[PDB]
RNA sequence: GCGUUGGAUUGUUCACCCACUAAUAGGGAACGUGAGCUCCCUACUGAUGAAUGUUACCGCAAUAGUAAUUGAACUUAGUACGAGAGGAACAGUUCAUUCGGAUAAUUGGUUUUUGCGGCUGUCUGAUCAGGCAUUGCCGCGAAGCUACCAUCCGCUGGAUUAUGGCUGAACGCCUCUAAGUCAGAAUCCAUGCUAGAACGCGGUGAU
RNA sequence: AGCGAAACCACAGCCAAGGGAACGGGCUUGGCAGAAUCAGCGGGGGCUUGUG
């Protein structure tokens, strides 16, 4: 086997962590660098390949893509790390007062017995014009090279019963640290959209903990360069409808995904297969650099999204496709 | 890379080479 | 044959860097400054539903 | 084999050919043995080395003997062509000394290996290896005399023209600097030096051309007065199936007399009689017809400055070698001009359109704006293609709205009857 | 890429009117040196084949062959998976010129784009 | 008037293109030089059609046509059939034919007047060839060879077949087409000649290894100048 | 794309689904799943088995000939495309699907009579 | 750094030949893998684990390991080059080989939904109910076990060797070198990838 | 969950090199080493070179 993947041992968490972060462009205004979500099955996809110089130029091409449930995500804190001779050293993190039940729940292993007294005497540290709070912001604003944001999943929106929000650090590649903080100041408690991190037709890498078996498996793996096909939004009906097909249907197959629910909010559709399995948390980073290849230049024209039920077999797409073929039966009339 | 320790079998297998050079000169 | 760490593909994928996919990020960067900043304005509407 | 020799492996000058093979037995094979080994492993160590180098030189001379043509086996012309440039006997001994040497290095390997399996101690075992390579080397050291000559012949045969005796050949001959170099220069694209001295071109210059959709070649000869340069030109017409183009000059040029050209023709007559001679000229006028006594003769007065008369030579020579309801066309095709590649003001092709955008396998060949619609606004085609389990094309035809109205009338005639209760 | 189904030591049938009936596959041209496995051949691939049953003019000879029928379910980029009835192959010289004037039976789409004269010599394509 | 170009450095032009009096067919790929050669020769007078058939570059030896119509196989997809009517004028018709065989370029060797087809074809095809193209249809084989479009190239001026044709089949078949026949080669002594080159009334496009003795035969029978 | 009726089912076969077969007689044998495909190997008649439409179109369970069923002919002649001639097809196919189910629902009540 | 094949011979194998591929390099690790062949100790793969205010959440990174590989095709072209025969390459693209890491949307040995139809050995007073058959047989099947038998993915900066130089001594010329200095190998070292010191650290929540 | 042996036993058991004597296991010089324990494998016990 491969030597570099040693020790082949258990990951620390269900949530694998972003080892690297994208560099910096100081000319840009402030931008997030990554985003989190949950793996949700595999779907078949067809489109015409507008790749020049190709043996499959302009022809129809069929490929399996994974959909990842990515809800809008909420800031609860900002962090400042100083550069040291010894690397990096978070000198201060600072939070946002109005924390949700989901975030607080991350601070208790036993939520039921608890007196739920968590960010409380810290919330009374907030209760004034600022003073102590605005001090610790100025602390960061003075020193510290990289400014990272504390955020958590909106898991109540999720069709998962795990109920306990995941915390993940995501840094900021917007230039000047004065801007960095004065972007995190305004964006405390505010929910952050998925389409405001990634567009369609983009290369991204993904992180996830791998499908455990019986030691074998259950390692953190990062795959690199994967094209986002579709960014959909939960408020817009007909996600399955392309510019071609245009029949009103959701990307969710008839009766939800395999061991995963209805997709009642925003999602990402990524080329090929993300590591791990459905339910697992994945964090998507924006590829560290600019990989200008014709593999990355092409803007895709999706044709049709296979929304057949993968549980068992799928001969049809919508419930409207069952009774147009069957007609009408016993229990109906 | 080569070493710079003389192993004792050599360090004394030099003396027993040097002794052979003594009896060679006389004859 | 050339490696990934060879001098050929390193020079080739250095010239093309300043293409479209530095500006497509900037085109999306405004949507971060638009709808996400509209989330600041939408919650300011509900705060004016509470201040009334 | 064939008539072109260039694919000949290079011959190292003896001492170099040593340090190729006598070194090969040191990099490729094992090199270190302990004195406290089992004797059968020391025996085999050196047999592995002696027998490796034994094949080493043999392999090297297998490349040389098979890589050079055997002088007599080839062709009656080519046997002479190589004897005129090199000593044929010296060449044949250079085929035979290597052949004796090849069977000598095999003789060292078979003998010494048979002696080595009976070598008991290390010092017998090792010395017999050194003896093996010693006897091998001495064979190779004696070969410094032939292998330097075989190097000169490796380069000289390597640049030698590949002529074909069966193809439509035409020799260009005459005295040195008549105007034969000025002849081959314009008739065909082959660089021949025009320089006002004696032996300008020492070798055969070939000039390929085509006439009446058929393949011809013109071979230039050095020049005749016996010398080695002289003998190559003599055996050029003699062994090749060709018509001889002898050239003369009716002026003060060349340096040689016209009278010398007549005595040249009659003296070397024995060979070119059966070849059908063609003569072209670029007391004084009478002795030109003394050449006309020979059964095969022609005489033409020519000017080489103008291109017609020099071309008429080629036309006559080519004739010498050969003996021995209504259809529909659209009006818009005939009206438009033929394509001009160097034209500054013309319509642009895909080759030029896709080069302006960049590259070739980098611009996607756009199908749009190359097709004829009714209105050019919807040139950006959308098309639904599939509408719920049934594709659009299965229903898509013109005047289907009228066929819909035919089914719309069927609705009112089946509603009033009472199918829906 | 397409799936492999005609291994080393397979009895493919003849599809052209040269004289031969069947071809015995000894080695695959353009092969990967696998560990503890002999390489396999697919559609449109060139394979060294000796005639088992045919005519004395064709037999006793080692020659390359272009497979036109696979008979193991392969991938198409147009969604569907298909396979032929039986494993078969036509014989041709190193250039791509067909010895047989006409080809009986179907010829695969993946073989036809690759080889230009095979696309001309075919009776029924797909 | 006779041209010498290539596609994908392959001598078989007529496999990757089909040329008629009113239009031309071209496969889409990386190379545009193959399209450019026709673009130089023909211009913007008659259309040249960038298209695929069933999703293949092989196009000329899979379709048939002339001045009045165009034949396309059963394997033809909807969108490729769509773009073909998006390009071509009302003077040329287009029809898909439901078939056993796809190889239309191998079976139908046709000009504006006479069509040679396969003897094993169904009756519905022969009824549809004469209706759409406005031509006379004939079931005949050349020199024992069963695929006639592959081993023949045909236009209104002249017509070429492979060198293995008997003198009996040269003169009898020249009475069917009302024009003389020359049995010769294209692309340095190749048997497959209809696929080796494309020809109409005024233009003849051969592969780059077509020699001068071959080209002189082509200039003579197809009467270019 | 083209949605193909199955040889065994006559049920819609989507791209990526099912296995096609090509005979030495050479025509399309398109299947919706492996079940139908493995039944075809056993040389079973489609009209004999009951879960398909090949039986139901023949015996008299669902209507075989109708005005709405002829509209779904395998169309052949290519058309020039107009922005409004395909804008009507959207509302046309939605209208015909209503009638296709309703006259089948009318065929259902003419089948269910005899129980009363 | 990264790769190094398959077949007829074995009266003691002590010989070799055409088939492919980019190429089918030589050796060492002693009785290497003959305790894989004709209830003595511990390395290693992983797994918990007391302890340094408790408990928890976000981290950092000392160190250790490391990875991709080879070939063809389009344009550059039938251009340079050449008497012709022949015939490149950089730049720009598209796939494939093997390796490696993932993954199940399809394919497939699958299976104790022991899912449903059919038949049997055996019956119950007979239809029904299958009660049972060391897992009864057959048709097919989701869920799973799980595969080149499938699909996706597989990176850019420094510093160098050989070498080519620049200024330029020694040695009133010259010289890539001595003091300097520029470029440069699948190398090296980072970047990236894996793990996180259980006695390396930081920030923050709760009395 | 109960009942419950024996063989065996100077003493311990980390690498690297050196320790002259087919002797390294305690010594010399280094690398190192944190308590406690469970599951695998079939894992171990100045010689010479190229030209007689
Ligand atoms: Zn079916």
């Amino acid at each position: 086997g491969h030597l570099g993947f040693l020790p082949r041992k258990r990951a620390a968490s269900i949530r694998a962590r972003v080892k690297a972060f994208p560099k910096d462009d100081r000319s840009k205004p402030v931008a997030l660098t990554s985003f989190l979500g949950y793996k949700a099955g595999m779907t078949t996809i067809v489109r015409d390949l507008d790749r020049p110089g190709s043996k499959f130029h302009k022809r129809e091409v069929v490929e399996a893509v994974t959909v990842v449930d990515t809800p809008p995500v909420v800031v609860v804190g900002v962090v400042g790390y100083v550069e040291t001779p010894r690397g990096l050293r978070s000198l201060t993190t600072v939070w946002a007062e109005h924390l949700s039940d989901e975030v607080k729940r991350r601070f208790y292993k036993n939520w039921y017995k608890s007196k739920k007294k968590a960010f409380t005497k810290y919330s009374a540290k907030y209760a004034q014009d600022g003073a102590g709070i605005e001090r610790e912001l100025a602390r960061i604003k003075k020193y510290a090279s990289v400014v990272r944001v504390l955020v958590h999943t909106q898991i109540r929106k999720t069709p998962l019963a795990q109920k306990k929000a995941h915390l993940a650090e995501i840094q900021l590649n917007g230039g000047s640290i004065s801007e960095k903080v004065d972007w995190a100041r305004e964006h405390f408690e505010k929910t952050v959209a998925v389409d405001s991190v990634f567009e369609q037709n983009e290369m991204i890498d993904a992180i996830a903990v791998t499908k455990g078996h019986g030691q074998r498996g259950y390692h953190s793996r990062t795959s690199i360069n994967h094209k986002i096909y579709r960014v959909g939004k939960g408020d817009d009906e007909a996600n399955g409808a392309t510019s071609f097909d245009r029949t009103k249907k959701t990307i969710t197959p008839m009766g939800g995904f395999v061991h995963y629910g209805e997709i009642k909010n925003d999602f990402i559709m990524v080329k090929g297969c993300i590591p791990g399995n459905r339910k697992r948390i994945v964090t998507l980073r924006k590829s560290l650099y600019t990989n200008t290849s014709r593999k990355a230049l092409e803007e895709v024209s999706l044709k049709w999204i296979d929304t057949a039920s993968k549980f068992g077999k799928g001969r049809f797409q919508t419930p409207a496709e069952k009774h147009a073929f069957m007609g009408t039966l016993k229990k109906d009339l | 890379r080569q070493s710079r320790r003389t192993s004792t079998k050599l360090k004394e297998g030099i003396k027993k080479k040097a002794s052979a050079h003594r009896k060679k000169e006389k004859k | 044959a050339k490696s990934l760490r060879a001098s050929s593909h390193l020079n080739a994928k250095s010239v093309k860097r300043r293409g479209v996919f530095q500006k497509a990020v900037d085109a999306r960067e405004q949507r971060i400054s638009d709808k996400l900043k509209e989330d600041l304005l939408k919650q300011k509407l509900e705060d004016l539903k509470k201040k009334e | 084999m064939q008539l072109s020799w260039k694919d000949i492996p290079t011959v190292a000058p003896a001492n170099d050919l040593l340090d190729i093979v006598l070194n090969r037995t040191q990099r490729k094979t094992p090199t270190v043995i302990r004195p406290g080994f089992k004797i059968t492993r020391i025996r085999a160590f050196y047999m592995r080395k002696v027998k490796y180098t034994g094949e080493g030189f043999v392999e090297k001379f297998e490349d040389i003997l098979k890589g050079f043509p055997n002088i007599n086996d080839v062709h009656p012309f080519h046997r002479d062509l190589m004897d005129t440039l090199y000593e044929k006997n010296h060449y044949k001994i250079s085929l035979a000394a290597i052949s004796r040497a090849k069977s000598l290095v095999e003789q060292v390997a078979r003998d010494y290996v048979r002696l080595l399996k009976f070598g008991q101690s290390l010092f017998q075992c090792k010395q017999l290896k050194r003896a093996a390579l010693g006897r091998m080397a001495t064979i190779v050291k004696k070969l410094r005399d032939p292998l330097a000559y075989l190097e000169q012949v490796r380069q000289h045969i390597g640049r030698l023209p590949s002529i074909d005796p069966n193809t439509r050949t035409l020799l260009i001959c005459g005295y040195p600097n008549v105007g034969k170099s000025s002849f081959l220069r314009c008739i065909t694209k082959s660089d021949v030096d025009v320089q006002p001295y004696a032996f300008t071109t020492k070798s055969l210059y070939v000039g390929h051309f085509d006439y009446k959709y058929l393949r011809f070649q013109a071979i230039d000869t050095p020049g005749i007065l016996m010398n080695n340069i002289e003998m190559q030109s003599i055996y050029a017409i003699a062994h090749l199936r060709s018509c001889v183009l002898y050239f003369m000059d009716l002026s003060e040029q060349c340096g040689f007399t016209i009278e010398a050209q007549v005595k040249l023709f009659h003296s070397i007559k024995p060979l070119f009689a059966n070849k059908s001679v063609m003569v072209v000229i670029n007391e004084r006028a009478q002795l030109l017809e003394s050449v006309k006594e020979v059964p095969g003769v022609e005489i033409m007065t020519s000017s080489c400055q103008l291109e017609e008369n020099v071309m008429e030579v080629r036309n006559k020579a080519c004739e010498k070698l050969l003996a021995s309801r209504t259809p529909f066309i659209p009006e818009s095709v005939k009206n438009l001009k033929k394509y001009d590649p160097e034209d500054p003001n013309r319509r642009k092709l895909a080759r030029d359109i896709e080069a302006e955008n960049g590259g070739a396998g980098v611009f996607n060949v756009n199908l749009k704006d190359k097709y004829l619609l009714e209105d050019d606004e919807w040139k950006n085609d959308i098309m639904p293609e599939i509408l719920d389990g049934k594709n659009v094309y299965d229903f898509l035809d013109p005047e289907i709205a009228a066929k819909l109205q035919a089914l719309e009338e069927e609705e009112e005639k089946l509603e009033n009857e009472g199918f829906y209760n | 890429r397409i799936s492999l189904g005609l291994p080393v030591g397979a009895i493919m049938n003849c599809a052209d009117n040269s004289g031969a009936r069947n071809l015995y596959i000894i080695a695959v041209k353009g092969s990967g040196s696998r560990l503890n496995r002999l390489p396999a051949a697919s559609l449109g691939d060139m394979v060294m084949a000796t005639v088992k049953k045919g005519k004395p003019e064709l037999r006793k000879k080692v020659m390359p062959a272009i497979v036109v029928r696979q008979a193991k379910s392969w991938r198409r980029r147009d969604g569907v998976f298909l396979y032929f009835e039986d494993n078969a192959g036509v014989i041709a010289n190193p250039k791509g010129e067909m010895k047989g004037s006409a080809i009986t039976g179907p010829v695969g789409k993946e073989c036809a784009d690759l080889w230009p004269r095979v696309a001309s010599n075919s009776g029924v394509v797909v | 008037m006779a041209t010498r170009t290539q596609f994908e450095n392959s001598n078989e032009i007529g496999v990757f293109s089909k040329l008629t009096n009113t239009y031309c067919l071209v496969a889409v790929g990386g190379s545009e030089n193959f399209y450019s050669a026709f673009e130089a020769e023909l211009g913007d007078a008659i259309p040249i059609v960038h298209t695929t058939i069933a999703g293949t570059r092989i196009i000329g030896r899979m379709t048939a046509g002339n001045r009045r119509g165009l034949l396309v196989p059963t394997q033809t997809t909807d969108q490729e059939l769509q773009h073909l009517r998006n390009s071509l004028p009302d003077s040329v018709k287009i029809q898909r034919v439901e078939e056993r065989l796809s190889a239309l370029g191998n079976v139908i060797c046709c000009n504006d007047y006479v069509a040679l087809v396969h003897p094993d074809i169904d009756r519905e095809t022969e009824e549809l060839i004469s209706d759409v193209l406005g031509v006379e249809v004939f079931r005949q084989t050349i020199s024992g060879n069963i695929l006639v479009g592959s081993y023949c190239s045909l236009s209104n001026q002249g017509g070429l077949v492979h060198p293995q044709t008997s003198v009996q089949d040269q003169e009898e078949l020249s009475s069917l087409l009302q024009v003389p026949l020359v049995a010769g080669t294209v692309n340095r002594g190749s048997s497959v000649v209809g696929a080796g080159m494309v020809v109409n009334d005024y233009l003849a496009v051969t592969g780059l290894d077509t020699t001068a003795p071959e080209l002189s035969v082509i200039e003579s029978i197809f009467r270019l100048q | 794309m083209r949605i193909y009726q199955c040889h065994f089912c006559s049920s819609p076969c989507y791209p990526g689904h099912g296995i096609m077969f090509v005979r030495n007689d050479a025509k399309e044998f398109r299947f919706c799943r492996s079940k139908c495909h493995k039944a075809f190997k056993q040389r079973r008649n489609p009209r004999k088995l009951k879960w398909t439409k090949a039986f139901r179109k023949a015996a008299g369970k669902e209507l075989a000939v109708d005005s709405t069923l002829t509209f779904a002919q395998r169309r052949n002649v290519p058309v020039r495309y107009n922005r409004e001639l395909v804008a009507t097809t959207l509302k046309a196919m939605a209208r015909i699907e209503e009638i296709r189910q309703k006259r089948e629902r009318a065929f259902y009540k003419n089948r269910m009579r005899g129980n009363k």
